[PDB]
């Protein structure tokens, strides 16, 4: 939850 | 950081965050040395005793961020890992001993108002700037005290580098020349440390000859958080720094 | 090279609320 998510193409 | 304060934007622009794929968490701190290299501690990547062996796919590398959390659009880099280099006398087996390690980026980072290297310090600047009572500064997204808990930006704290000898008698780790530990003493009122989280982060000084920032130390390890008569260890750059270029001018 | 001199204040001429410390402290 605690970190905002990074776009797909790395994760 | 203890007892540290939001950085400004812009401020620590080579600062860079160890980041793990997945579960999604701050690894360490780390700085950027060049377009393709960033500088870290050994122990963020290797530490048998806790289980800790990280390869290169396990992690990315968040350049050009202020806020710990969100997702910096437009702002921040993220970077996939081409090869890690830890130090061949890497010691984690008593302590922490020549504690680095450098990353190899996939493709280069393009610099920008908030992204840009760090110098490394030649022999005369170590010699003029690392002594006692000199200040330096250290960053990081670690825990706000021991046990907020974890700050909202990116945290600073300008520390003193403390006498040898002191450092030596705060401590039953047996110290070695390969570091150096920092922070205000007991009768100097003034507080301030790294905590967990910040492992890795860079302890850099402003040079009065050229106006250059210089990365002089690596967050290693303290016993505790800015706890009286206690001091943070740093690794020493510039002792290190022949296998730093060797690691370089052959990869 | 163009090492430690950042964008938004070296380049500019412009100082860190707290840089001044650390100068005062290299006696
Ligand atoms: B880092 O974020 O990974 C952390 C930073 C510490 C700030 Br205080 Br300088 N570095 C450490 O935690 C290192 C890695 C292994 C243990 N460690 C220590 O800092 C020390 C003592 C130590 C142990 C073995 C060899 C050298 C030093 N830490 C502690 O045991 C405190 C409790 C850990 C809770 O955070």
């Amino acid at each position: 939850g605690d970190f905002e998510e990074i776009p797909e193409e790395y994760l | 950081i203890v007892e540290g304060s939001d950085a400004e934007i812009g401020m620590s622009p080579w600062q860079v965050m160890l980041f793990r794929k997945s579960p999604q968490e701050l690894l360490c701190g780390a700085s950027l040395i060049s377009d393709r290299w960033v500088l870290t501690a050994a122990h963020c990547l290797l530490y048998p005793p806790w289980d800790k062996n990280f390869t290169e796919n396990d992690l990315l590398v968040r350049i050009g961020k202020h806020s710990r959390t969100r997702y910096e659009r437009n702002i921040e880099k993220i970077s996939m890992l081409e090869k890690i280099y830890i130090h061949p006398r890497y010691n984690w087996r008593e302590n922490l001993d020549r504690d680095i390690a450098l990353m190899k980026l996939k493709k280069p980072v393009a610099f920008s108002d908030y992204i840009h290297p760090v110098c490394l310090p030649d022999r005369e600047t170590a010699a003029s700037l690392l002594q006692a009572g000199y200040k330096g500064r250290v960053t990081g997204w670690g825990n706000l005290k021991e046990t907020k808990g974890q700050p909202s930006v990116l945290q600073v704290v300008n520390l003193p580098i403390v006498e040898r000898p002191v450092c030596k008698d705060s401590t039953r780790i047996r110290i070695t020349d390969n570091m150096f530990c920092a922070g205000y003493k007991p009768d100097e009122g003034k507080r301030g440390d790294a905590c967990e989280g910040d492992s890795g982060g860079p302890f850099v000084m402003k040079s009065p000859f050229n106006n250059r920032w210089y990365q002089m130390g690596i967050v290693s390890w303290g016993e505790g958080c800015d706890r009286d008569g206690k001091y943070g260890f740093y690794t020493h750059v510039f002792r290190l720094k022949k296998w730093i270029q060797k690691v370089i001018d052959q990869f | 090279a163009d090492c430690g001199l950042r964008p938004l204040f070296e380049k500019k001429s412009l100082e860190d609320k707290t840089e001044r410390e650390l100068l005062e402290s290299y006696i």
